């Protein structure tokens, strides 16, 4: 499978985004969908996921700034972000897992966000 | 077998007589769409079952009807990407080819009739039929011989669901007598909409270790394993990491997977399992986690079993269960000092040589350790064993001296083991006691009935039986 | 008490004029053999009549209705299926006389009560016009003191409900000739019951036995079989036994447990077949006077039972006539003594010697006694001195020294020595065994249970679970 | 250590001792038929022998340390020949039976004749004959 | 001489 990020850009700090990442697939009703963040000099790091079930977990890192959503009838789980923090300027990568495949980590071209004065 | 001539309610009535999940039915197209119509009143088109037909039933259509559930399994010959000048080329060449074979053999004319038989079909019968060289031909890529009842014996079958949009899509082939397939596990997806709680199919994270797991290479005698014994999909690496990397199944047992498998019979459960990937429990370093509380803080497995530690860092993330086996941690040496106050584990600075400890790194006891006083663990920074079998062939071969480990399971090895010559200190002393048990994510309401349920096995006298197979005492 | 599996509930518009098209078709999409259902008379009616149209009345079911039904007690409607159960009070069958003196009778004997603790007749307040009266203390406490009676071999004890409690009832039920009879009484929380069996009825008089209901016969014995009378923690006993009747037309209800028992309640649920115990009347296992066989084996060859499960020795006398199944435990004839070299030792053999003059066991009436009667003259005949009034009273007479030696069967005499007052022990041990046989299950000549539980006992043999029973039911100190 | 079956020495595998019984008999199917000894029964396919004597003549000969048969056949073999012992006491009992085809017509009289030579007592005469005195 | 979860003498009661 193969998947698409997009959303990026730049904002002022205090602002807001939409980013998104899509794939195609007939089965799309059981994946699990997490957001990765990797930095210059850190390594990755999780920031939302979203569960088969339904259950939605955030990090306690930056808890409260965005939120996660999946459209179960169209394949594409876009992430909404508000409160903008210089903090968070990095690439964000979209990844699924299990329901078959093997070789089991799938990452994005990438699309960098921009929070700065 | 339901008779359609009452085809009343009393079809119902036979129909609600039986429990199960994946059925299997024969029967022709137009009642196929009453009957399946039926269950969804009554309910049997649920999330939780599984339709199986053969070819025949709406395999020649592009067109569905509908009261079909959507997720279909029919194995049919449909052959979605064939074409039809294709089969006709290979029936032209079954003609010609095979009359070719018998003509030229002994000059034989096939003779024809002079009309459609009203007189004249009688000259005609003495004379050879094609039946001794049709049954054979060959080219093509594929043996075309046929049999007396006329079927091939190298077909084209092919394996097809209903997907969401009900546009069928192709999913396995069948050649050479094997089931490939795109799909390793079953995908699970729902009926017809407006009927989709969808809250059930737990998945499950396993560690392979002391007795309480163990994993084995699927027997090849039937590609499986003997029964009473669960399955399960165990990740690797690649070779080399050159590239692919095959997700393989091979069925795993031991102690703790025998529990659940004998609680999911009171609670209904369906299950799966995979196991690790990358640690051995898990630790929280940098202010993150990996491994299996790792996993289920980031919801990778709604439950989590194995051997697992209840500790006050633990809990603090992630909620636990009722404890099911006591335990703590022990020293095991070799054939002299009294415990964690004994003056010899206090200082090295004795008379003697420094002696060693095994005290295997990235564990539970480590952080624990660290917490009361320090100055023996950057002692045993110097020296880290590695694995369970390599610390105790180097204690008794003499490169170490004291090993520390949890209790569970040095008692184990040190009954099933040769000559009797390992034990622990004192008469089964134990520090800091300790219980293991199942951890799920917090907030979920599988808390109380996991809960009660597990605490009622005991009562039953089923703990006992239990350990009795899985833990022997040949020194006892 | 129990688990009591409950199919569904159903309720049913009942008027007297209405489309009847969704109650029919509803109604015969059901499948249960026993119904409880509650309405009025015409209900009843409408409701029976249209279940007897929609095939449910056959023999297969039954219906349950409470006292709110069946209307006069006195006159028996049509459409009545025969075999509806209800339950009534009391004195239905008395006289509107004997009514009116019975409440008479409370009401003096209220009154009588009453004179002694305030020394006259209560005030009789009465104003139809008026309609005066707040609470008044005088006439509740009378209506306090009315509330409890006796005497007249009955009882009204009163509830704050306008209702009688601690009641008595009968049940009843309706007779193959259209017509109420009694069935089953209740009195002080336990319950009786008429038969012992539900008879059910065919479309005439002649009653259908059908399949199933084997009839099992047994007799108290060593712990084989074990009979304990009901305990009052519950108004009976607890599970892990089976009711068992001591046949004779009225009967107290027991219940049997032991060996045999757990035996065939294993035994049932595999082949899943129906089944109903009761103890033998004369007794003393089996025997062959002029052709008159008591016991078992007399109840299973004059076709009066299906089955006779219990102690019980394959011989050749007895299997001419009755077939049998594989064995399951082994036993013999055995030798007891108080703490002789085989069957063939010349004490036994040469009983002429005045000097040691020993005693044998021979409890009459024995499987034993034959074959010890037809293999050895000379031992019958000096055998009359035997002690005999049970396996019981050998062990004591024993114990005492009346005599010297004991001969019966096997498995039970090495049982008696397990548990006894020091250890009285045998001779060598199981290497003494004469005639080695075994117990098993009788049934009748030429049915297809017999090879169904043959296959099914040796499957169980096979399984391994005899020797758990074994050693829970069979397990000794000594 | 040897001992009735309950010991984690024959419980579980070890070079100690080797067990090992007749291919195709009663004892394979009887340890085939039971979930809880797979590896007691893929021990045991992996070597056993076909014969009855000469399986003797070789634990006799040292080679093989212990195996399991029937109960009349190892106790008169161990008492007729020479230093022979008996292990523990029967665990599974079983009985010996003549076997006839299907509805045969000789049901009945071969049981009344077994049960009248039980009742004469010369079956036990035979056994005294053959497994009673060797002298 | 006693069994806890089973004995001859705690099995099967007596006087003693
Ligand atoms: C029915 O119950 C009542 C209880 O009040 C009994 O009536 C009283 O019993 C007490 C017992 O001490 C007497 O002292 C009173 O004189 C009685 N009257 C009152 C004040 O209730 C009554 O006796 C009971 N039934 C019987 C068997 O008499
Ligand atoms: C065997 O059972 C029969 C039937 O109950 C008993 O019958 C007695 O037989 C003796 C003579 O053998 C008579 O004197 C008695 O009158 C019979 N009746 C009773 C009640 O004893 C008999 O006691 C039992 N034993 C024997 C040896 O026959
Ligand atoms: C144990 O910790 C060391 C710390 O450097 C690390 O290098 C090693 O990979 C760890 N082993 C595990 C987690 O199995
Ligand atoms: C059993 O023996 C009798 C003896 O006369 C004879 O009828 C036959 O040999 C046998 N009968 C049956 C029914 O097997």
């Amino acid at each position: 499978v193969q998947l698409q990020e997009s959303g990026g850009g730049l904002v002022q700090a205090g602002g807001s985004l939409r980013l998104s990442c899509a794939a195609s697939a007939a089965a799309a009703a059981a994946a699990a969908a997490g957001w990765y963040r990797q930095a210059p000099g850190k390594e990755r790091a999780a920031a939302a996921a979203a569960a088969a079930a339904a259950a939605a977990a955030a990090a306690d890192s930056v808890k409260g700034r965005f939120t996660i959503s999946r459209d179960n009838a169209k394949n594409t789980v876009y992430l909404q972000m508000n409160s903008l923090k210089p903090e968070d300027t990095a690439v964000y990568y979209c990844a699924a897992a299990a329901a078959a495949a093997a070789a089991a980590a799938y990452w994005g071209q990438g699309t960098q966000v921009t929070v700065s004065s | 077998t339901l008779d359609t001539s009452f085809e009343d309610a009393k079809t119902q009535v036979q129909l609600k007589k039986i429990h199960s999940s994946v059925i299997l039915l024969y029967s022709s197209k137009d009642e196929a769409v009453l009957i399946l119509s039926e269950a969804r009143s009554l309910g049997l088109t649920g999330y939780d079952f599984f339709w199986i037909v053969p070819s025949l039933v709406s395999g020649n259509t592009e067109l569905i009807p509908k009261e079909f559930p959507s997720g279909l399994i029919s194995v049919s010959y449909d052959d979605w990407d064939y074409s039809l000048e294709a089969r006709v080329r290979d029936g032209i060449g079954i003609l010609t080819t095979a009359a070719s074979s018998m003509l030229e053999k002994f000059s034989y004319i096939p003779e024809a009739k002079a009309s459609c038989y009203g007189q004249m079909e009688r000259p005609e019968v003495p004379m050879h039929t094609l039946h001794p060289f049709m049954v054979n031909v060959t080219w093509d890529g594929k043996d075309l011989s046929f049999t007396e009842e006329g079927y091939q014996v190298h077909p084209r079958l092919v394996v097809i669901v209903l997907n969401k949009d009900r546009e069928w899509e192709k999913v396995g082939k069948w050649e050479n007598h094997t089931l490939s397939l795109r799909h390793a596990v079953w995908p699970r997806y729902k009926s017809f909409s407006d009927s989709e709680p969808d809250d059930n199919h737990l998945s499950i994270v396993t560690l392979e270790e002391a007795p309480f797991v163990i994993v084995e290479d699927i027997d090849p005698l039937t590609e499986t394993c003997v029964r009473n014994t669960v399955p399960c999909r165990k990740f690797v690496k690649i070779n080399n990491s050159t590239n692919e990397g095959m997700n393989v199944k091979k069925c795993c047992k031991g102690f703790s997977i025998d529990i659940l498998k004998k609680l999911s019979r009171t609670v209904k459960f369906t299950y799966d399992l995979y196991l690790v990937t990358n640690g051995k429990h898990g630790k929280k370093v940098n202010n993150v986690w990996n491994g299996m509380i790792g996993e289920v803080v980031y919801q990778r497995a709604v439950m989590a079993v194995g051997s697992l530690t209840i500790n006050e860092e633990r809990s603090e993330v992630v909620d636990f269960s009722v404890p099911f086996v006591e335990t703590g941690i022990s020293v095991m040496v070799s054939r002299q000092v009294t415990g964690l106050s004994d003056k010899k584990f206090q200082r090295p600075h004795d008379y003697s040589p420094p002696f060693r400890f095994g005290t295997v790194p990235n564990g539970s006891t480590e952080r624990n350790i660290r917490n009361n006083y320090p100055y023996m663990h950057q002692y045993m920074t110097k020296f880290n064993q590695k694995g369970v079998e390599d610390a105790l062939v180097s204690l008794k071969t003499g490169k170490l001296d004291a090993f520390i480990y949890d209790a569970a399971v040095l008692n184990y090895k040190a009954g099933r083991d040769e000559g009797c010559k390992l034990v622990t200190i004192g008469s089964g002393y134990i520090f800091a006691t300790t219980g293991y048990g199942i951890a799920l994510q917090k907030g979920s309401p599988w808390k109380r009935q996991i809960d009660l349920a597990l605490l009622q096995f005991v009562g039953d006298g089923e703990m006992e039986e239990l350990e009795t197979l899985w833990l022997t005492g040949i020194c006892h | 008490h129990v688990s009591w599996r409950l199919l569904d509930v159903v309720t049913l518009e009942l008027g007297p004029g209405g489309p009847r098209a969704r109650t029919q078709r509803l109604l015969r999409q059901l499948d249960a053999p026993v119904f409880v259902a509650y309405c009025s008379r015409e209900e009843a009616e409408v409701l029976f009549a249209e279940a007897a149209q929609a095939g449910l009345v056959g023999p297969g079911h039954v219906w349950l209705v409470p006292n709110l039904a069946l209307g006069s007690t006195d006159a028996p409607p049509a459409t009545f299926p025969v075999g509806l159960i209800s339950v009534v009070t009391e004195s239905w069958r008395l006289s509107l006389r004997q009514k009116v003196r019975d409440g008479v009778a409370i009401l003096a004997l209220g009154a009588h009560s009453y004179w002694r603790q305030h020394g006259t007749l209560p005030a009789p307040a009465g104003d139809c016009r008026v309609h005066p009266g707040p609470v008044s203390p005088a006439r509740e406490a009378f209506y306090r003191h009315l509330l409890n009676v006796t005497w007249e071999g009955r009882d009204f004890s009163f509830s704050p409900g306008g209702y009688l409690v601690q009641p008595t009832m009968v049940v009843i039920a309706l007779n193959r000739h259209r017509l109420w009879e009694m069935v089953g009484r209740w009195e002080h929380g336990v319950l009786y019951m008429k038969y012992p069996v539900w008879p059910r009825y065919s479309a005439s008089l002649q009653p259908v036995v059908d399949s199933r209901h084997l009839t099992v016969a047994t007799l108290e014995e060593r712990p084989f079989v074990i009979v304990e009378s009901p305990d009052p923690g519950t108004g009976g006993c607890v599970p892990n036994t089976v009711p068992c009747r001591r046949q004779s037309a009225p009967y107290t209800k027991l219940c049997c447990k032991g060996f045999c028992i757990d035996i065939l309640k294993k035994l049932a649920r595999v082949v899943k077949f129906s089944y109903d115990l009761y103890l033998v009347t004369n007794g003393k296992h089996g025997k062959r006077v002029r052709g008159v066989w008591n016991g078992m084996i007399g109840e299973v060859y004059y076709k009066r039972a299906d089955m006779a499960i219990g102690s019980l020795t394959i011989n050749e006398e007895r299997s001419e006539i009755v077939d049998f199944s594989v064995p399951f435990v082994e036993t013999g004839i055995s030798v007891m003594v108080a703490r002789v070299s085989g069957l063939s030792d010349k004490k036994f053999q040469r009983p002429q010697d005045q000097y040691p003059p020993f005693r044998f066991g021979t409890v009459p009436n024995g499987s034993t006694e034959r074959n010890i009667r037809s293999n050895y003259r000379d031992m019958h005949t000096h055998m009359v001195k035997f002690n005999q009034r049970s396996v019981e009273d050998a062990l004591t007479s024993l114990k005492m020294g009346k005599l010297d030696a004991f001969i019966y069967d096997a498995a039970v005499l090495n049982y008696m020595a397990g548990k006894d007052e020091g250890c009285k022990l045998v001779t060598i041990g199981s290497g003494k065994v004469f005639a080695t046989t075994g117990y098993g299950i009788a049934m009748q000549k030429d049915s297809h249970w017999k090879r169904a539980i043959d296959l099914a006992l040796l499957q169980f043999l096979g399984d391994g679970e005899t020797q758990k029973l074994e050693t829970v039911w069979l397990s000794g100190i000594c | 250590r040897i001992t009735g079956i309950n010991d984690p020495r024959l419980r579980n595998p070890s070079d100690k001792f080797i067990y090992a019984t007749v291919k195709q008999s009663s004892v394979d199917i009887y340890f085939r038929r039971q979930v809880e000894l797979s590896t007691m029964y893929r021990h045991m396919e992996k070597h056993n022998y076909e014969s009855a004597a000469e399986a003797i003549q070789a634990v006799r000969d040292n080679k093989l340390h212990a195996f399991i048969w029937d109960s009349a056949v190892l106790e008169f073999e161990a008492s007729q020949k020479c230093d022979l012992v008996t292990t523990g006491e029967l665990f599974f009992r079983s009985g010996f039976g003549i076997g006839m085809r299907k509805d045969s017509p000789w049901k009945q009289n071969v049981s009344l004749s077994i049960l009248k030579s039980h009742e004469n007592g010369f079956m036990e005469d035979l056994d005294k004959t053959w497994v009673r005195y060797q002298e």
